Parts: structure tokens; sequence; C-alpha cells
């Protein structure tokens, strides 16, 4: 657990500063954006969007050895198909963990719904066995004690 | 056949307190029922073959 919480420190460090190189990048482009919109016309102007996209090469060299270093857990985060295609859709990508957790509760319950209804379903049926046929009632209770065991998986929340 | 009637009581009683077991089994753990549909199919093809025994 130690070193998950160390990596988990170390990750979120990582994703910190991946975070702050990416907003220099953006402010880095909306400024040649404007430089390029607002453009002078002179030679200085030039050489300064130059200079904002050797500012901007530098920060992709330093974010892409980042990428590839050995001290790296960003090869450790795992990032599926439909979080960025859903980000690609402009709609917000907390309610892709907020849908999916629902979706983890919502089949929890529907299992739970089934799980209890079998239940009723079977001391349902052994209560009316019994009833019909006494004769039946030790192997009808010897199956309820069977498969109702003790609760060792049961008892946490 | 008088042990044969015998028999297919028992089997019967059998076959309802092993789909009782089986709605058990799946209501701890659906997972483990395989054997147990093996056990129902067993039943109930020796209740069959029984008729067909009784059938002359």
């Amino acid at each position: 657990m130690n070193g998950n919480s160390t990596n988990n420190e170390q990750l979120q460090q990582e994703l910190a500063t991946t975070q702050d190189q990416v907003a220099s990048i953006i402010e880095s482009f909306v400024e040649l954006g404007v430089s390029i919109y607002d453009f002078p016309g002179t030679p200085e102007a030039t050489k300064g969007m130059i200079t904002n996209l050797q500012r901007n090469v530098d920060r992709l060299y330093k974010l892409n050895v980042r990428s590839n270093d050995p001290q790296s857990s960003l090869s450790k985060v795992d990032i599926p198909l439909e979080v960025v295609q859903y980000i690609e859709d402009g709609r917000n990508p907390d309610i892709y963990t907020r849908e999916f957790v629902e979706a983890i509760r919502r089949s929890n319950q529907y299992q739970r719904g089934k799980m209890h209804g079998l239940k009723q379903l079977r001391d349902s049926l052994a209560d009316k066995i019994v009833d019909e046929f006494p004769e039946l009632k030790e192997p009808v209770e010897d199956i309820i004690k069977r498969t109702s065991p003790i609760d060792n998986v049961s008892n946490t929340h | 056949y008088q042990y044969k009637i015998q028999e297919l009581r028992k089997l019967l009683k059998s076959l309802l307190l092993n789909y009782l077991e089986l709605i058990g089994v799946l209501s701890i753990n659906p997972d483990m029922y395989e054997r147990k549909v093996e056990n129902i199919r067993t039943i109930l093809v020796n209740i069959h073959h029984l008729l067909n025994e009784y059938r002359p």
C-alpha cells in the first residue's frame, strides 16, 4: 500500500506538471494567434512568432521526454477510448465517471433485487413443500441450511 | 414393478428437492449450478427410462 500511495502521489505531481506545461502551450498558442491577427508586418514580429514556435517546440520536447522516461506513471494511467471521444463531443468528462459509477450501482441493485427475489422464491417454495410434504421437511431444512451458509463475505457492506 | 414405482417416487421427490437446491445455489452463487443441472438431467433421464421400462 505504501508503494501504491507514493505511486499515486508521484502520479499527482506528474499530472500537475503536465497540466501546467499544457497550460503554458495553450497560452503561447493564444499569444501567437493574436500576434498573427494583430500582425504589425515587422521582421521583429516575425522573429517573435518564431520564438513563440520555439518555446512551443521545446515544451513539446519536455513533455514528450516525460512521456518516455523510465520514471513515469503516465504509462500506468489507464485511459479508454470512450472518455477521449467523450471529450471530443464537447461534453463534460466527469459525467462519464458519474454515469459510469451510476451504471455500476444500477447493475449492483438489479443483481441485489434478483438476489432477494430468488431468496423469496426459495423460502416460499420450501415452506409450501414442507406444508404439503411432512416427510420431506428434514431434507428441505438441510437444503436451506446448506444453501444459506454462514455469511463471511456478506457481513461487510 | 412395485420396486420401480417406489424408485419413481423417490426420483420425483429428488427432482423437486434438487430444483429447490438449484434455486438455493442460484440464490447464493449463480456459478456452481452447472453440476446441479447435470444432476437434474440424470434424474430426468432416469425417470423417463423408468417410464419406458414400464411401457411394455
